């Protein structure tokens, strides 16, 4: 049989192609009956300014509900008939819109989201039934811990910059954004430099190509104009939000020191080191004897519900740490044992957790590219962020080039004596104070 | 509704290479905490004294 | 009898403990030597001379 | 089927007779210091063998109190003495020492 | 298409080593949260939504 | 409610002194402790009467 | 009870002028006393292990 | 431009065990073992012990301990899951390529050779709680397990989850008799991702070869119909009604899956009308106010269950079932057009297609394939049966919905949620 | 509520009248788990002021005069602002409900609608009741006419 | 789990002078109560080194 090191040559080339108005064209093909298509747009609220922010996620509620061609229901009614499967997502970066679909069905797929891009019918009426809809949307996600307190971490990591605004904006923005507004941000934004159509699955790339030029040609044939549209670096501060409400059983804390951007080598070893520190929660089979210290320890006693380390990437900045969820009475032990894992990889990782570490990446990275779904992002985001699709084989000479002294050395950049921003919401009493927090950051032993 | 919450303006009190939003806080890192620790490792050579 | 601590990821510890150890041991010489002004050491120090000529 | 080994054995009855907590009634497990690893093994002990154990237990800190000795009738026959927490406390040991081989590598 | 679970509808629930646990299938409450104030309360002694062992490079 | 079990100062000597759990077994060989906080009293009582004077 | 002895020839020796039968037996008693801690009580326990079947 | 992709193997031993495996030339590899030992193999004195079961997969095995399941495993990226239905267990397992040795040991051992060490399994009872109260935080949960209750007298009545009155009252003992009597090989499937075929047909009859148990899909489900109510007010209500429909792998549950798309499933478009969902828009038409409706469709070895599951306001509750009820009895009485059976195929078709896509549902449809028909039926031919449902099949499913004798499970406020004699 | 439900009699009378009923008689004597914490001042204020009313009180003493109760119901329970009837009607509906426990013994209650009080079949019910077997009468007897 | 916190002797340290919740808010009046403690030790410490020689 092949080894793993010969079925990562086997994975078949990312095909690109640039359309005349800029437009990215790309595909991995597969023996799949069926495929995912969409598009990727370099647009999201960082791009947003104070007054019209939360407008792509008004324009995401608006996408499915009327174009020029096919007003109302009309849209829906064909995508339902053939049994595709019509999603959205916006980020502070990027918005996406895709179809999974029958590979046989990827002609009108192309023409529904060319239609749905190019053609938003924002019917006045339509724009005030969303009014409400959002607004019971913030009402929801005020419920949700989770997305609260990375929020609030957002909202004080980049205080007075466009990457501490939420997605969906303030209240205030949903109840008196215009149409006007709506169809600037269109105007200013959605433009074929910008985006990129991605597709995966039983697709030839030259007909994926074809359809490109079939319907989305008249983009930015002549429309290269205005102040195309510099973002401009955001103010990592380093600081403390807290939502102190004891009405609350369990406390959410996240928190993050700066990472580098999409670009930077260095995001590799982080997330080995991630991977070593793990996640957990409380349905995890076998505590005790669970690899990562961390996750040992809080699994024996009984230190938090969950726990989970991440690294958001941003345009030339981040959110390296970790969240977790607990009792009123633990967040000071769970503090403890976070910061003792940091410092710990920091000054003293070794040679076996990283192969570990190394390991879950390459198990991660791979169950994670296992759909035409998930592959058809990948294709549409790396073209974003990277401009190329970086083959799985490259990760893989990326990930295996992490030793030890590359966690100890690239931990320490990151971690090591600097300012995280905190964000704590629920029963807070026992959150460290922040000088605490800081000074969990070194330590005086090293 | 809680997207309603913006953190305050801190220019008041801020150090000034850390005035400009638009710019990376990375680059006066070391400086600043240069300049705190060094206070501290004087104090330290003074009461040492 | 102590051979828990005994194998190649203890090996790997003490390695990244070494330069940290020798530092100590470099706080802790030059701390005695100047608590005590100890006077075998600080004569070859160009600049701390107490004693004249 | 040795005169040697019923030789040994013999400094051994007599070694268990000369130790003498057979007689205030204890087995030799019952007096065991206690280490994590015996602690462990003790809890994962069966109800009978854990109640069993701290009825000995108490019967000999009872006579050791009143400086007394059972009757020779209720000695514990050092062939009836039945070694009911050594195969707990092997695989105890055996576990801890997989532990520390993983730690080492 | 013998599969209770790909029939849509019945119950399943998963149990791992390093994943969170999961339950159920195709009940409704996709086009439910759609029209809304379904606040369902999440974080209450309780476990991680969306699963993770799905890292990027 | 208890004033031996909960006053802040009896406290400490209750959980030393009274409720303190012992073993039922224990021989005069155990005596010896609380005899040398006698010794160091009665050395600490003398020693300075002796002061008073020397 | 050999170390109690041992002991309590050494307070005898002790007690003694620096001169010949007591220079050597101080000397055997001294050098008892550490064989004894260090070397022979340790051995004791493992011998009383093996004897046990522990 | 891919490489022209392999066919799956498949074989039958004597002993009756399945092996089924697909060499993708993937970086990972997938290996699932499928046994019929689901909650309807429990009885009235075992409750709860294929939950226990479920929980218990990293306990010590004979040579595996379980820290060495937990570290080995981890040392390689892998995982280790089991996933119950109420008619199957499926011990599965993920690693890259070259680790597939380990973890097949790991597996073995775990489905084999468990010890069940009584105070691993003591240590192990509060994890019920914590999974079941987990679980439970869906309202869909509760609902569901109630349906399974009210309909069945016997096997499928059970519960996927211990009742708590069982909570630290199943035994070391219970748990090695469950293992021994359901873990056999006329009740195994072993399923494999990115392994060869003679690996897996040597480990079969290498490891897989007991038999001392039971041999049918079980003691039979007796449906019996009635209806579990769940006081809450919990601000919404949830409700299901259900009739029993057709067994698994008949050609009347081929009707049953197509009438669930007629009647309408889960949506397509996010946050959209739900233009040809036929429930959706009936309720829609007489309830102003927020909403859901979804067709049901569970099918089992020897029965299923078809009908509707509804979300609604409490006082909305009754307009929201009579509304989806008078919906089923329009087509019952044959106003059913070919066009919208068409669409409800394509939605099946495009569904089941697209359910196969990843590894993960790969491998569980030939796994519950291989336990149901004890036979791999390709993409092409599923396909070929979905189109052979006539017009007629779909108006037949409905009218047996309609003529009968229902089940029902609801929870919330009930004070406007009617009983089945109301409806 | 769990002092009294420790007698399984307790369960099965109160889940019999929840199967037995729509309405009304179906509800329990003892609070609802879910709402425990959750009845209210207002609920208590509102149910005393709706329910304790003249039209829907009696009140009897023993080893007291007459004068001095009809004087005290004079001037004390003047009370209406509330509701009339002996209720909302309660609908039988008939169904049963199965509680699994592994208690040794099984609790099993078979019952059909019957007769309202102070009916002439009422009566008929209470002597067949007697005809069946109430409680013993006889202290360890093997209750022979039962 | 912490060795500041849990350290029987530590234990008494840290919820005295490292993790005793204190107000806000307390200004420079309430500096006085270790200055008397820094007293009670300055005065031993002196009145031991004059005890040497008195
Ligand atoms: C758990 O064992 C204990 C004993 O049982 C054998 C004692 O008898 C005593 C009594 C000791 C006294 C009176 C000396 C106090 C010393 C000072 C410096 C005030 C103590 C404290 C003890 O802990
Ligand atoms: C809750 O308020 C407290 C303070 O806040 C104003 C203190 O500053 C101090 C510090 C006191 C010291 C160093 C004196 C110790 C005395 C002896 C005899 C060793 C203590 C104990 C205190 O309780």
């Amino acid at each position: 049989t092949a080894t793993y090191a010969q079925a990562l040559q086997s994975v078949p080339e990312t095909q690109v192609s640039q359309l005349d108005n800029g437009l990215r064209v790309a595909s991995e093909q597969s023996s799949q009956p069926t495929c995912t298509v969409g598009v990727w747009i370099d647009a999201g609220s960082r791009y947003e300014s104070e007054k019209n922010n939360g407008a792509g996620y008004f324009v995401e509620h608006l996408a499915f509900k009327g174009t020029k061609n096919r007003p109302g229901n009309a849209l829906e009614k064909e995508v339902e008939s053939m049994g595709a499967h019509l999603n959205a997502y916006s980020t502070r970066e990027h918005t996406a819109y895709y179809i999974k679909a029958l590979s046989k069905d990827l002609p009108k797929a192309v023409e529904l989201l060319a239609d749905i891009v190019q053609n938003c019918s924002l019917e006045d009426s339509q724009i005030e039934k969303e009014r409400d809809v959002i607004l019971q949307e913030l009402q929801e996600n005020d419920t949700s811990m989770r997305d609260v307190v990375f929020n609030y971490l957002h909202a004080t990591a980049f205080q007075g910059t466009p990457l501490a605004q939420s997605v969906e904006g303030p209240s205030e923005n949903v109840r008196k954004l215009s149409r006007a507004d709506l169809t600037e941000y269109l105007s200013r934004h959605y433009k074929a430099p910008r985006m990129v159509l991605a597709a995966a699955g039983g697709l030839e790339h030259r007909q994926l190509l074809d359809l490109a030029q079939k319907h989305f040609s008249g983009l930015s044939g002549t429309y290269d104009e205005d102040a195309v549209p510099t973002l401009s670096p955001c103010r990592f501060t380093g600081s403390q939000i807290c939502h102190r409400e004891d009405g609350l059983p369990l406390a959410h804390v996240a928190i993050a020191v700066e990472g580098p951007g999409w670009a930077h080598p260095d995001n590799v070893a982080l997330q080995v080191a991630n991977a070593i520190i793990g996640h957990y929660d409380c349905t995890y089979g076998g505590g005790a004897h669970l690899s990562s210290p961390l996750a040992s320890i809080a699994a024996t006693n009984k230190l938090c519900q969950s726990f989970q380390t991440f690294n958001i990437c941003y345009a030339d900045t981040g959110l390296l740490g970790a969240h977790f969820v607990c009792d009123h009475m633990s967040i000071d032990d769970m503090m403890f044992v976070l910061q003792g894992q940091w410092m710990r990889l920091c000054t003293s990782a070794t040679e076996s957790e990283v192969l570990r570490g190394k390991n879950l990446l390459r198990n991660a990275l791979v169950s994670h590219l296992d759909g035409t779904t998930p592959v058809c992002e990948d294709i549409g985001r790396s073209l974003l962020t990277y401009g190329r699709r970086i083959p799985l084989a490259e990760w893989e000479s990326r990930i295996a080039e992490v030793d030890a002294r590359v966690v100890r050395e690239v931990c320490s950049k990151y971690f090591y004596d600097q300012c995280p921003a905190v964000a704590g919401f629920g029963p807070i009493e026992q959150l460290p104070d922040y000088n605490r927090i800081r000074s969990g950051m070194f330590w005086l032993r090293f | 509704s809680h997207t309603d919450i913006k953190v305050p303006d801190f220019s008041d009190y801020r150090r000034p290479e850390v005035l400009d939003s638009t710019k990376s806080s990375k680059e006066s890192s070391e400086a600043r905490k240069g300049f705190s620790y060094l206070v501290t490792a004087t104090t330290t050579v003074g009461v040492a004294y | 009898m102590l051979t828990r601590f005994l194998g190649p990821r203890y090996r790997q510890l003490a390695r990244n403990w070494v330069p940290t150890a020798s530092l100590w041991g470099a706080v802790g010489a030059v701390g005695l030597v100047w608590a005590t002004d100890w006077r075998l050491i600080l004569d070859w120090v160009p600049y701390i001379n107490g004693k004249f000529k | 089927v040795s005169a040697s080994s019923r030789w040994l054995e013999g400094i051994r009855k007599w070694y268990y007779n000369a130790a003498g907590f057979n007689k205030l009634g204890l087995m030799r497990d019952d007096t065991i210091h206690e280490n994590d690893d015996v602690k462990e093994a003790i809890r994962r002990l069966p109800e009978n063998l854990y109640d069993d154990r701290v009825f000995r237990i108490k019967r000999a800190l009872d006579l050791s109190m009143r400086q007394q000795i059972l009757p020779k009738e209720q000695w514990t026959k050092y062939e009836e003495d039945k070694s009911y927490l050594e195969p707990y406390l092997k695989e105890v040991i055996r576990e801890r020492k997989e532990r520390e081989e993983w730690a080492k590598k | 298409m013998l599969s209770v679970a790909a029939r849509s509808g019945p119950f399943a629930p998963v149990l791992s080593a390093t994943s969170r646990g999961v339950a159920g299938a195709l009940r409704p409450l996709v086009q439910a949260a759609v029209p809304a104030t379904s606040e369902s309360p999440v974080l209450d002694l309780k476990r991680s939504v969306l699963c993770r062992e799905s890292l990027r490079g | 409610t208890n004033i031996r079990k909960s006053h802040p100062l009896m406290k400490i000597v209750n959980n030393a002194f009274i409720d303190l759990p012992a073993p039922s077994n224990i021989s005069s060989w155990w005596n010896f402790g609380s005899l040398l906080g006698i010794c160091l009293i009665l050395q600490i009582l003398t020693g300075l009467f002796l002061a008073m004077h020397y | 009870w050999a170390l109690v002895a041992d002991l309590l020839t050494l307070t005898w020796i002790g007690g003694q002028p620096v001169e010949h039968p007591y220079i050597t037996i101080g000397q055997l008693a001294s050098v008892l006393y550490f064989l004894l801690i260090l070397v022979l009580m340790p051995t004791a326990g493992t011998i009383e292990n093996k004897l046990l079947k522990w | 431009v891919p490489p022209h992709p392999q066919d799956l193997e498949f074989t039958r031993l004597p002993n009756g065990l399945v092996i089924a495996s697909l060499e993708n030339y993937a970086p990972a590899s997938r290996i699932g073992l499928f046994i019929k030992a689901g909650s309807r193999y429990e009885n009235s004195n075992n409750l709860g012990t294929s939950h226990l079961l479920r929980l218990a997969s990293s306990l010590t095995t004979k040579g595996a301990s379980s820290f060495k399941i937990t570290r080995g495993i981890e040392a390689v990226g892998g995982k280790l899951s089991v996933t119950s239905t109420r008619e199957n267990m499926a011990y599965t397992v993920e690693c890259l390529r070259d680790d597939v040795d380990i973890l097949m040991e790991f597996l073995l051992n775990v489905t084999t050779a468990p010890e069940f060490r009584r105070w691993e399994v003591a240590a192990l009872q509060p994890q019920l709680r914590i999974d079941k109260a987990v679980a439970l935080q869906n309202p869909q949960a509760h609902v569901i397990e109630n349906l399974h209750a009210a309909a069945y007298r016997n096997a499928l009545a059970n519960s996927l989850y211990c009742p708590d009155y069982r909570i630290g009252k199943v035994t070391p003992v219970e748990l090695h008799d469950y293992v021994q009597n359901h873990f056999t090989s006329a009740r195994m499937a072993l399923i494999g991702l990115g392994v060869s075929h003679p690996v897996l047909k040597q480990v079969a009859e290498q490891f897989l070869n007991i038999r001392g148990g039971l041999g049918l899909s079980g003691a039979k489900a007796k449906y019996h119909g009635g209806e579990i109510r769940e006081q809450n007010g919990d601000s919404l209500v949830h409700a299901a009604l259900v009739a029993e429909s057709a067994a698994i792998g008949s050609a009347e549950a081929n009707a049953f899956s197509v009438l669930q798309h007629v009647l309408g499933a889960g949506p397509h478009v996010k946050r959209g009308s739900n233009a040809t969902s036929s429930l959706y828009q009936a309720v829609a038409k007489g309830v102003h106010q927020p909403f859901d409706v979804s067709a049901f469709n569970a099918s089992y070895s020897d029965s299923g269950l078809f009908g509707f599951y509804t979300i609604s306001q409490a006082a909305s509750a009754g307009d929201v079932i009579k509304a989806a009820y008078n919906q089923v009895k329009t087509i019952a009485q044959g106003n059913l057009s070919n066009p919208d059976v068409q669409a409800a195929k394509n939605k099946l078709k495009a569904g089941y297609l697209m359910s196969v896509e990843s590894s993960e549902g790969f491998l569980d449809e030939v796994g519950s394939q291989a336990l149901a028909a004890g036979s791999y039926t390709p993409p092409s031919t599923v396909l070929q049966q979905i189109d052979a449902v006539a017009d007629a099949d779909v108006i037949n499913a409905a009218k047996k919905f309609v003529s009968g004798r229902k089940s029902m499970a609801a929870s919330g406020n009930l004070g406007h949620t009617p009983f089945i004699d109301e409806l």
